[PDB]
RNA sequence: UAUAUAUAUAUAUAUAUAUAUAUAUAUAUAUAUAUAUA
C-alpha cells in the first residue's frame, strides 16, 4: 500500500501500532501527536492521491453555481429576515452562495480570509442594510461549518491512518478480517473528484478551517469562487465514509449515500434540501420489510407480567414466525418514490427496494442491512437564523373545531369562571379529571411539612437561568431595592444570582414582577427543527407550583407517570422489544406540537378554572409559601354577588390564570444576527426542560382516555372494532411523555386486525384530535418509535445517524472551551460506538487514533507566555478505553465492556500478572525487602518503565481552571453565602436540626475518635456547593490556566510507584474464569442489529447474559432508604456514609447526628437508622461503599442473576482456605464478586464464571485493612 | 371531615411520637449472620410519610359525619391474595389491618 | 416451572374468555374443504381399484 | 464474504456461517 | 518475525495448553463450550419448515 | 422458619404490646370532649347515623 | 405438534411467570456460615436450557397425537448413574424428573 | 448432610408445595375444552391410541 | 339536538305492516358477556327502557 | 487417472419478486353523440 509509505514515519509507527503490529508506547505516542499539531491540514487532502479509487462516481460541476447571497436577505422593521427564495415559507436556512466577496487576508495566514472590518463596523455603527445583511449570512455560515466536535479534516486523516494497514488476526476463532476495503468506497472517490477544483498548484487549499471563534475561508482567485455549500457536503461524505466503514457496509448502499449528498449539495440550500426528503430511508427500509410470501425466521417471546404499572416483562422462550404473521399495514414505497421523482432520484429507490427484497426471511442479516440503511441518513447538525426560528415556529396557533361557547361559563370568581355542569364532552371530562386531582393535592399534610418546603425552593435553583435583567427592572420599577454581589464573581444571569437577592423580601411584594419579560435560547438537532429553552425567573417558577403538583398527582397516580418517573431509561427498551413482537399491534402516536398547541383559550382556562374550584375544599385563610389568603369578589349570582375569602393556592390561580391570559412575553437576543433584538409575546408554553412533560403528559392521557371510552365508542361503525375497542384502558394500554405516545392493541385471537378497521381507527382519531385543534401525527407501521429508540420483531434498531462521529452541536458563535475538555468529548465519543453497536475491533482502533490527537495541547497568555503538555497513553485506559496490545500478550484481547476507573486497572492487571513478575525478575535485579502482592521480582519499576503511574495519577488531575477568591468579595460571599442560607432556611427549625447535628457530628467523630475531618453530607455546605457552582460558571483568567497548566506537568513529573490504598489492596486477590454459563437465549434470535457473529464479542456478551433486565430478586439497589432529599447533596455519598458506619459499628447516637445534619427530625431519624442493615442490602448497594459501582456499558445487560450466583467467591474445590472469608463474608463477598465479575467482563468472548481462587494475604489481613481504609476517609 | 380535623388537630394535649417505639424496637438483638432481618422488615413498613398521620385525624373527624361519610382501609394495603402466611410482609399487613 | 408457576386473571370467566378468544376462528368455509378434498379421493381410490 | 479462519471455508450468508461454524470446527 | 505468525501458532500449536502466560486458547476453548451448549437449546428444540 | 427468626418476630410484637402508649386512655376518656365541644362550632352540625 | 402449540398457546387464558416461584424460594432465611448455599444451587438448576419455558405446550399437544409421535423426558436430565444421594444437585434432577 | 442445611432442604420443598398455583385447575377444566375445539380447527384432525 | 329516532318511532307507528322499526342490532350487550360487565348491563337497562 | 470436499461458471426444472405486452372488471380524467334543465 503505496499509502502507507506516503505517511511521515512516525505516523507509520502509530499505524502499526493502531494494526497490532507492536505495543504501543508514550515514545511514538508523542511523535505522533506532535507532527499532527505541526503540519498544515492541506497534506491530508494530499494523501488521497494515492488511491486508485475505481467506483462509479460522477462529481457534476451543478455545484459550483452559487446564488448570489444579496437577494437571500433583507431587513424590514428592522429585522433582519432571511427572504426565502422558494414560495415556501420553510427555506429560512443558509443559501448557497459565494461567500468570496465578503473576505479580507490574514496577516498570520496569508491565503486564507475572514470578514471585512468595514462591514462589521458600518453594519454595527451605521447599522447600514447591506452591511448589516452581509454580517448576518457570514456568522451563520461560519457557524454552521462550526457544527463540529473538532476539524473534519483531522478526523479524515484518522480514517485513512487505521484504514492504511489491515489488522492482524488474533487467535479468536471468531476474529473475522474486514470484507470492505478501500478503492471501493464511494465516498472517498467523490471526495477526491470534489476537492480537484480547490487546487491551484497541487496543493488542496481547504475550503474552510474551523477555528474557536468559528470558521475561516479561503480568498479564490479571479478565476474560481468558494460556495459554502461546499463545506458542508465534505462534512457528510467524511462522516459517511466513517460511518460506512464502522458498520461494514457494502459500496453499493454507500453509493447511493452519496448520490443522495450530492442531489442535495447541487441545489440552492444545502440543508433545506435534505430536511425536505429526510425520512426517506427509515420509510425505504424500516418501514417496510416483510410485505412478501417467504416471510419466516425466530422471533423473542416476551411477557409482560400482570401488575402492568411496574413495567415488570418476563423473556419467556421464542416463536416461530410464518407467513399469518406478517406484518398487515401498507408499505412505504409508493409515497417515497412519489417524493423522490420530485428530485429526479428514483434510481436511488430502485436500488434499495431491489436490494431489500434480498431479506425474505428475519434474521441478523435483515436486520443488520436496515441497520446499514438506516445509517445513510444526513448527521449534519443544521443550525438556523435564530430570529427566523423563533419567528417560523411561535407565528403557530391551534385551530379548535368547536370552540367552548361563552354561555358555558359561569359569573367570574374575580379571573377565573367555572364550567357549568350541563357542558358536556371532552372538555368536560378534562375539567373534572384536573377538579378531582385538584381535591387531593388540596387537604394534603406532606406539604408545610418544613423539610418539603426546604426541597421544593431548592428545586428552583440551579447554575445555569436567565431573565435577571427583566428581573431587576421590575423590582426596581416598583421601589425595590435589590442587593448586589458583583464582587463575589458569579453571573448575575444564573438562577442562583436572583434567588439570593430575593431572600429577604415578604413575597407578597415581588407579585408584581411575575409579568415580566422572559429571555429564550436555542438548542440545535440533528435531524429536526432546533429545540427552545425558555428559562422562567425563579419567582415565577415559584407561582406555578400548584400546576406542577396536580400535574405530578395525575400522572404518578394515574397510568404511572407512564415512564416519567424516568428512574433508569433502560426501562423503555423491554416495553417496545414486547410492543414489536408479533402477536401485538403497535400504532405510534404524538402531538405535533404540544407545546405550541395547549394555549390558554381553550385549554389552559379550564385546567385554572378546575383547580381553583378543587381548591375550593380546604381552609380558606391558609397560606402557603407564603402567599397568604385575599378577598375576591364573586358574582356567580346576578342577583346576590359578595366577596369571600380564598386560600393562597387559589390566589396563585388567580395570577397564573392572569399570566397566562396575557401570554408569554419573550425577548429575543440572537448574537449570530446583528443588533436585532425585540421582543414579542406568544401563547406558546415554554417547554424548556423536564418540567414541562408532567403537564402536556397529563394533558396527553386525558384525551386519550376519553377518546378511547367515550369518542370512539360513540362514533365508529365497524363491529367488530368496537367489539375490541371495548375492554381496553389507557392504564394496560397506552403510554406517553411529552408528546410522544404508544398505543398498543389487544392481541388479537391468533390473527390480526383489517387494516380497513385501522384506517376507520386512525382516521377518527385524527378527527377528535382536530376538535380541539390537536393534529395527532399518527402511523401504522408495526414498528415502535418511542423516545428516539427503534425496535423490529422484538430486535433494537441502533439509529447510529442520530450521533454522527464529526458533529456537535454548538450555539453560540464561539466555542469557549479550553483544550483538556477535549479529552472527555473523546471519552464520550467513543462511549456512544459501544452503546451504538459498531465493529469493536475498528471502532476501537479508531478510537485510539482520536486520543493520540487529543492527548496533546497548549495555551498562550493574552499577552505573555505560552504552555504546552500532554498525558502518557495510560490516562485513557484509566478513562475507560481498552488497551489494544500489551507487551508479551496478543492483540484485541480486552472487551469494550471493561470497567473504568480501578477496576479496569486491576482486571488488566490480573490477567497480566504471571507475565510482568517473571518478566521482571530476569530483566531487573530483586527488590530488597519482601512484598505482599509481588515477590521480590520488582515488577512496580517496570510499570514505571511503562509508565503506568503517570496516567494513572494524570488521569486524576482535574482539566477545568479554578476562579480566585477575594476578601471585599468575600463580604459579598458572606452575603451571598447568608442570603442563600436564608434562602434555604426560611423557617427556623430546619436550622436548629442542622445546627444540632453538626455540633453532635463533629463531638462524636473527634471523641470516638473515628476519624476528623470526615467531609459529610450536610446541609450547611449545600450554599457553599451553589457558590462554588455559580463562580464556576464564568469565564476563568489566565492566570488559573496557568496554574492548570504547571500543576499537571509536576504531576505528570513526579516520580511515584504506588496506585491509591483501594487498588494496593484489590491487587492481592486472584481470580480465574471457568467455562461458559449456560446461554439465556437462542443464539439465533436476533436482539440488537450488528450483535451478530460477525461483531463477535457484543454478540457473545448480549447471549450470554440476555438484554432483558430482570432483577426478579436483585431490583439494582433503587431502594435508598432516604427517598426525600434536598438538591445539591448526593443520596450516594449519604447511604455509602450510613453503610460504611455500619459496618464499622458505631453507636447509634453517630447515625442520628449524620441523619440530623440533613433536615430529619429525631423519630423518622431513629426510624430510619434502625433500617439500615447488612441483610436486606443488595449486593450494588453494599459494594458501592468502596465505589465498586456498574460501569454505564452494562446498564443493558442482565447482570443481576450473573453475579448472584454465577461469581463465586468461594468454590470449596477450588479456593485455597486462606481466602476464606469467615464472618465477614456478609460484606466481604459482595466485594469479591463484583470484582471478579469485572475482570470476567474485561475479557473478549464468551462470559465465563468467575472465583476467587486465592488472595496472597490472609482475608482476614484484607477485611483489616479495608476496615482501617473505612475508617479513615 | 377536612375543617373538623384541622380544628381537633389545633387543640389537642395528644402528641403522636414514635421515638420511643422505635427505641424499644431496634434494641432486641438477633444474629447478624442471617439473611433476614425480621427487625428491618417491621421498619421498611411504618414509614412515617411524613404527614403528622393525617389519617388518624381523618378517622376521627369522619365519626362525626357517618351518616354521611365513611372510611374505609386502602385496597393497596392488602396481603395479596396468592401468598402464604411465611411470607413475612404480608403476615406484617395482615397484623396491621387487624390493629 | 410451567407446574408450580400458573397463574390467571383475578376474577375470571372461562366461558365469556373463550366466547372472545374463539369468535375469529369459524368464519369461513375453511372446515368444509378438507371434506370435499376427502369425497374427490374417496371417488378416485375406488374407480383407480 | 465472510470465511471462517479454521477451514478457510467461505459463505455468501451468514446464517450459513453460523451453522458451519457450530458444527464443523471441535498407547 | 511477526505477530500475525506467533498468533497463528499459538492458536495451531498450543490448541490445549493451560499456562497462564497464555490466554487465546482458552478463550478458544471456552468458544467451543459455547457451541456445545447451543447445540444442546436445538436438539430439544428443532427448526420447522 | 428458621426459629431464630421466629424468635425474632415474636419478640417484636411482645416489645409492640408493652409500649406504655397514651392514645387509648385518650379515646376512651378525652376525645369525647373535644368532639362534644367541637359539634357547637363548626360550620355543619353533626349528621350521625 | 409446532402447529398445534402455537395455536393453542395463543387462545389460553393461563399465564406462567418464575418470578413467584422465585421469591417464595428467597425468602427462605439461612445461615452465612455455610460452605454450601442449597438456594443458590436450586436456582441455578431451576432455569432452563434457555429461558424457554415452551416444552408444556409441546407436551399438551403431544397427547392429541400421540399415535404418531411420543413425548420423552430428556436423556441429558437425568442424574448421574454414579452419584450417590447425599450429592444434592444430583438429588434435585431426581426431584423434577419425579414431579 | 449437616442438620442446617437439611433444615433448609426441607423448608424449601415445603415452600414448592404450598404456592397457589393455578396449573392443576387448568389442566383438569379448561385444557380439555381448549384441546376440544382446536380438534376441529388443525389442518390435521388428531390421532390418538 | 336531532332526536330522530324519536319522531321516527312514533311516525312507524302509523306505518306498521309497511315499515317497522328495530332495536338496533349492536346496541345490544354482547352474548358472551356477564353481568358482572358494567357497561353492559347500562346497555341492557337502555334497552329495556 | 479416480474418489470426496469447497468455490465459480453454464444449462434445465421449481418457487418468489419486478418490469413490459394482451384480455376482463372497477375507478378517475378527456373527447364525441343523445336526452333533460337553465
Ligand atoms: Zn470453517
Amino acid at each position: 500500500e503505496e499509502l502507507f509509505n506516503a505517511l511521515p514515519q512516525p505516523l507509520q509507527q502509530l499505524s502499526l501500532a493502531l494494526a497490532g503490529e507492536i505495543p504501543l508506547t508514550d515514545h511514538i505516542f508523542e511523535q505522533a501527536a506532535s507532527t499532527w499539531h505541526v503540519q498544515p491540514r492541506s497534506l491530508t487532502y494530499k494523501l488521497l492521491d494515492h488511491i486508485p479509487f475505481s467506483t462509479p462516481v460522477v462529481v457534476p460541476p451543478s455545484i459550483y453555481h452559487s446564488l448570489d447571497w444579496s437577494k437571500c436577505f433583507a431587513v424590514n422593521q428592522d429585522r433582519v429576515e432571511r427572504v426565502p427564495t422558494i414560495d415556501d415559507p420553510d427555506d429560512v436556512y443558509v443559501p448557497n452562495s459565494d461567500i468570496g466577496p465578503l473576505l479580507t487576508s490574514l496577516h498570520t495566514i496569508p491565503d486564507y480570509g475572514f470578514l471585512h472590518p468595514a462591514i462589521e463596523n458600518d453594519a454595527t455603527t451605521l447599522r447600514a442594510e447591506r452591511a448589516r445583511c452581509a454580517s448576518t449570512f457570514y456568522k451563520i455560515a461560519s457557524s454552521q461549518a462550526r457544527q463540529v466536535k473538532l476539524d473534519p479534516i483531522r478526523m479524515l486523516g484518522f480514517l485513512l491512518l487505521v484504514q492504511a494497514r489491515p489488522r492482524v488476526p488474533s487467535g479468536l476463532v471468531t476474529d473475522q478480517p474486514t470484507r470492505r476495503d478501500p478503492t471501493q468506497s464511494p465516498a472517498l472517490h467523490a471526495i477526491w473528484q470534489v476537492m480537484q477544483y480547490y487546487k491551484v498548484a497541487g496543493v488542496y487549499y481547504a475550503p474552510a478551517l474551523v477555528v474557536p471563534s468559528g470558521a475561516i475561508w479561503w480568498i479564490p482567485p479571479p478565476g474560481k469562487r468558494n460556495v459554502v455549500s461546499v463545506q458542508y457536503l465534505l462534512t457528510d461524505l467524511i462522516n459517511l465514509a466513517i460511518l460506512a466503514h464502522m458498520t461494514d457496509m457494502s459500496p453499493t448502499l454507500e453509493l447511493t449515500g452519496v448520490l443522495m449528498y450530492l442531489r442535495a449539495a447541487s441545489s440552492h440550500s444545502h440543508a433545506y434540501t435534505l430536511l425536505q426528503m429526510k425520512s426517506v430511508f427509515p420509510a425505504l427500509s424500516l418501514r417496510s420489510m416483510y410485505r412478501n410470501k417467504g416471510f419466516g425466521g425466530k422471533a423473542p417471546a416476551i411477557e409482560w407480567t400482570e401488575p402492568r404499572s411496574k413495567y415488570k416483562f418476563r423473556w419467556t422462550g421464542v416463536t416461530q414466525l410464518h407467513d399469518g404473521l406478517r406484518p398487515r399495514s401498507p408499505s412505504m414505497d409508493v409515497p417515497t418514490l412519489e417524493v423522490l421523482t420530485k428530485y429526479e432520484l428514483v434510481d436511488i429507490g430502485h436500488i434499495i427496494i431491489r436490494e431489500r427484497n434480498a431479506h425474505p426471511r428475519h434474521n441478523h442479516d435483515s436486520v443488520r442491512f436496515v441497520r446499514d440503511v438506516m445509517a445513510l441518513t444526513s448527521g449534519m447538525y443544521l443550525v438556523r437564523q435564530p430570529t427566523m426560528s423563533v419567528l417560523r415556529e411561535y407565528s403557530q396557533v391551534p385551530d379548535i373545531k368547536d370552540p367552548i361557547p361563552p354561555s358555558a361559563w359561569t359569573g367570574p370568581i374575580g379571573n377565573v369562571r367555572y364550567l357549568l355542569p350541563s357542558v358536556q364532552g371532552p372538555a368536560r371530562h378534562l375539567y373534572d379529571t384536573w377538579r378531582a386531582a385538584a381535591r387531593q393535592i388540596a387537604q394534603d399534610p406532606q406539604w408545610h411539612d418544613p423539610l418539603n418546603q426546604a426541597i421544593m425552593r431548592a428545586q428552583y435553583v440551579t447554575a445555569r437561568g436567565g431573565s435577571s435583567a427583566s428581573l431587576k427592572f421590575a423590582l426596581k420599577v416598583t421601589g425595590i431595592v435589590l442587593p448586589e454581589y458583583d464582587d463575589s464573581k458569579v453571573k448575575k444571569s444564573s438562577k442562583i444570582y436572583q434567588a439570593a437577592q430575593i431572600a429577604r423580601i415578604a413575597f407578597m411584594l415581588l407579585i408584581a414582577a411575575i409579568h415580566a419579560e422572559v429571555t429564550m435560547g436555542i438548542r440545535n438537532q440533528v435531524q429536526r427543527r432546533a429545540r427552545s429553552i425558555m428559562p422562567l425567573n425563579v419567582i415565577q417558577q415559584a407561582i406555578s407550583a400548584p400546576h406542577t403538583l396536580v400535574a405530578n398527582y395525575i400522572n404518578k397516580h394515574m397510568n404511572l407517570s407512564t415512564t416519567s418517573g424516568s428512574v433508569v431509561t433502560d426501562k423503555v427498551i423491554p416495553l417496545i422489544l414486547y410492543a414489536s413482537t408479533p402477536p401485538n399491534t403497535v400504532v405510534n402516536v404524538d402531538i405535533k406540537a404540544c407545546d405550541a398547541s395547549i394555549t390558554y383559550n381553550y385549554f389552559l382556562s379550564v385546567i385554572c378554572g378546575a383547580m381553583h374550584e378543587g381548591f375550593e375544599v380546604g381552609n380558606a385563610d391558609a397560606a402557603f409559601m407564603g402567599v397568604p389568603s385575599t378577598i375576591v369578589s364573586d358574582r356567580r349570582s346576578s342577583v346576590a354577588p359578595y366577596s369571600r375569602p380564598i386560600s393562597g393556592l387559589q390566589t396563585m390561580v388567580q395570577h397564573l390564570a392572569d399570566l397566562y391570559a396575557a401570554g408569554f412575553r419573550y425577548s429575543v437576543s440572537d448574537a449570530f444576527s446583528s443588533g436585532n433584538k425585540f421582543s414579542f409575546p406568544t401563547s406558546t408554553f415554554p417547554s424548556g426542560s423536564t418540567a414541562t412533560s408532567t403537564e402536556h403528559t397529563a394533558n396527553n392521557s386525558t384525551m386519550m382516555e376519553y377518546f378511547l371510552n367515550v369518542h370512539a365508542p360513540s362514533h365508529v361503525k365497524s363491529a367488530s372494532l368496537k367489539r375490541i375497542l371495548t375492554d381496553m384502558t389507557i392504564q394496560r394500554n397506552y403510554v406517553c411523555q411529552g408528546d410522544d405516545g404508544i398505543l398498543l392493541l389487544p392481541h388479537e385471537a391468533a390473527s390480526k386486525i383489517s387494516a380497513d378497521d385501522m384506517n376507520e381507527l386512525l382516521t377518527c382519531l385524527r378527527d377528535y384530535g382536530q376538535l380541539f385543534g390537536w393534529n395527532y401525527d399518527i402511523d401504522w407501521s408495526d414498528t415502535a418509535e418511542y423516545l428516539k429508540l427503534y425496535a423490529l420483531m422484538g430486535c433494537r434498531i441502533p439509529n447510529t445517524s442520530r450521533h454522527p462521529p464529526v458533529g456537535k452541536e454548538y450555539a453560540a458563535p464561539q466555542t469557549d472551551e479550553i483544550w483538556p475538555s477535549l479529552i472527555d468529548i473523546v471519552i464520550g465519543h467513543h462511549l456512544n460506538g459501544v452503546t451504538d453497536v459498531l465493529n469493536w475491533r475498528e471502532w476501537l482502533r479508531f478510537s485510539w487514533a482520536f486520543a493520540c490527537y487529543s492527548s496533546r495541547g497548549g495555551y498562550t497568555n493574552p499577552k505573555g507566555q505560552s504552555f504546552s503538555a500532554q498525558y502518557p497513553w495510560w490516562t485513557f485506559v484509566y478513562l475507560g478505553i481498552p488497551p489494544i496490545l500489551l507487551p508479551g500478550q496478543t492483540p484485541f484481547i480486552h472487551s469494550c465492556y471493561m470497567p473504568p476507573g480501578d477496576q479496569g486497572m486491576f482486571s488488566i492487571l490480573n490477567g497480566w500478572r504471571d507475565w510482568l513478575i517473571s518478566h521482571a525478575s530476569t530483566t531487573l535485579p530483586p527488590l530488597r525487602h519482601n512484598h505482599p502482592v509481588w515477590g521480590l521480582s520488582d515488577v512496580p519499576s517496570l510499570l514505571s518503565q511503562f509508565g503506568v503511574y503517570a496516567g494513572y495519577h494524570a488521569a486524576q488531575h482535574y482539566r477545568r481552571p479554578k476562579p480566585a477568591p477575594e476578601t471585599a468579595s468575600s463580604d459579598s460571599i458572606n452575603q451571598i453565602t447568608s442570603d442563600l442560607t436564608e434562602y434555604l432556611f426560611y423557617d427556623s427549625a430546619l436550622k436548629a436540626r442542622v445546627m444540632k447535628g453538626r455540633y453532635n457530628w463533629e463531638r462524636l467523630s473527634s471523641s470516638l475518635s473515628l476519624n476528623v475531618g470526615s467531609r459529610v453530607p450536610s446541609l450547611f455546605d449545600v450554599p457553599g456547593k451553589w457558590v462554588a457552582a455559580g463562580r464556576d460558571a464564568e469565564k476563568p483568567p489566565p492566570s488559573s490556566v496557568e496554574d492548570m497548566f504547571t500543576s499537571l506537568n509536576r504531576c505528570i513529573r513526579r516520580p511515584t510507584h504506588s496506585f491509591s490504598r483501594l487498588l494496593e489492596l484489590y491487587l492481592r486477590v486472584h481470580v480465574t474464569l471457568g467455562e461458559s454459563i449456560p446461554l439465556a437465549i437462542d443464539p439465533d434470535v436476533p436482539q440488537v442489529a450488528g450483535a451478530d457473529p460477525a461483531n463477535d464479542d457484543h454478540w457473545f456478551k448480549y447471549t450470554c447474559l440476555g438484554d432483558i433486565p430482570s432483577a426478579t430478586r436483585n431490583y439494582f439497589g433503587e431502594s435508598l432508604f432516604v427517598g426525600r432529599v434536598v438538591s445539591g447533596l448526593d443520596v450516594e455519598a449519604v447511604d455509602a456514609t450510613l453503610l460504611r458506619l455500619k459496618i464499622l459499628g458505631a453507636p447509634p447516637e453517630a447515625f442520628i447526628a449524620v441523619l440530623n445534619g440533613i433536615g430529619m427530625s429525631d423519630s423518622e431519624a431513629h426510624q430510619i437508622a434502625g433500617r439500615i442493615s447488612l441483610a436486606n442490602a443488595q449486593l450494588v448497594q453494599i459494594a458501592r461503599v468502596v465505589h465498586l459501582s456498574i460501569p454505564s456499558s452494562w446498564m443493558t445487560l442482565n447482570t443481576g442473576p450473573y453475579i448472584h450466583h454465577h461469581a463465586y467467591d468461594f468454590k470449596p474445590g477450588i479456593t485455597q482456605p486462606s481466602a476464606k472469608s469467615r464472618d465477614k463474608s456478609i460484606w466481604m463477598s459482595p466485594i469479591l464478586k463484583l470484582l471478579c465479575t469485572s475482570y470476567a467482563m474485561t475479557v473478549a468472548g464468551p462470559v465465563r464464571t468467575s472465583i476467587v481462587t486465592e488472595i496472597d494475604g490472609s482475608a482476614a489481613a484484607l477485611s483489616g485493612n479495608l476496615r482501617v481504609w473505612m475508617r479513615d476517609v | 371531615v377536612e375543617a373538623l380535623s384541622t380544628l381537633l388537630r389545633s387543640v389537642t394535649p395528644l402528641v403522636l411520637d414514635p421515638t420511643v417505639l422505635t427505641n424499644a424496637i431496634t434494641t432486641i438483638s438477633e444474629s447478624t449472620t442471617q439473611t433476614i432481618s425480621p427487625i428491618s422488615e417491621i421498619l421498611r413498613l411504618l414509614q412515617p410519610m411524613g404527614n403528622d398521620y393525617a389519617a388518624f385525624w381523618k378517622c376521627i373527624a369522619s365519626w362525626a359525619y357517618n351518616g354521611l361519610v365513611t372510611t374505609v382501609l386502602s385496597e393497596d394495603a392488602f396481603p395479596d391474595s396468592s401468598q402464604s402466611i411465611t411470607h413475612l410482609p404480608s403476615m406484617w399487613k395482615c397484623l396491621f389491618l387487624t390493629l | 416451572v410451567a407446574m408450580l408457576c400458573g397463574q390467571t386473571e383475578t376474577n375470571l370467566i372461562p366461558s365469556h374468555h373463550y366466547g372472545k378468544a374463539f369468535a375469529p376462528l369459524f368464519a369461513s368455509n375453511a372446515m368444509f374443504t378438507r371434506n370435499q378434498r376427502a369425497v374427490i379421493t374417496r371417488e378416485a381410490f375406488v374407480c383407480a381399484r | 464474504s465472510y470465511v471462517c479462519n479454521v477451514c478457510n471455508a467461505r459463505f455468501s450468508t451468514m446464517s450459513a456461517l453460523s451453522e458451519h461454524l457450530r458444527s464443523d470446527h471441535r498407547s | 518475525s511477526t505477530m500475525s505468525a506467533l498468533s497463528e501458532h499459538l492458536r495451531s500449536d498450543h490448541r490445549d495448553d493451560a499456562s497462564t502466560l497464555l490466554a487465546t486458547p482458552m478463550i478458544n476453548n471456552a468458544i467451543r463450550s459455547f457451541l456445545t451448549a447451543w447445540d444442546g437449546i436445538r436438539i430439544l428444540s428443532p427448526d420447522v419448515s | 422458619v428458621n426459629d431464630l427468626t421466629r424468635r425474632t418476630m415474636t419478640g417484636v410484637m411482645t416489645a409492640m404490646r408493652q409500649v406504655k402508649t397514651m392514645t387509648p386512655f385518650y379515646i376512651q376518656h378525652m376525645c369525647p370532649t373535644e368532639l362534644s365541644v367541637l359539634a357547637s362550632v363548626t360550620v355543619t352540625p353533626p349528621f350521625q347515623v
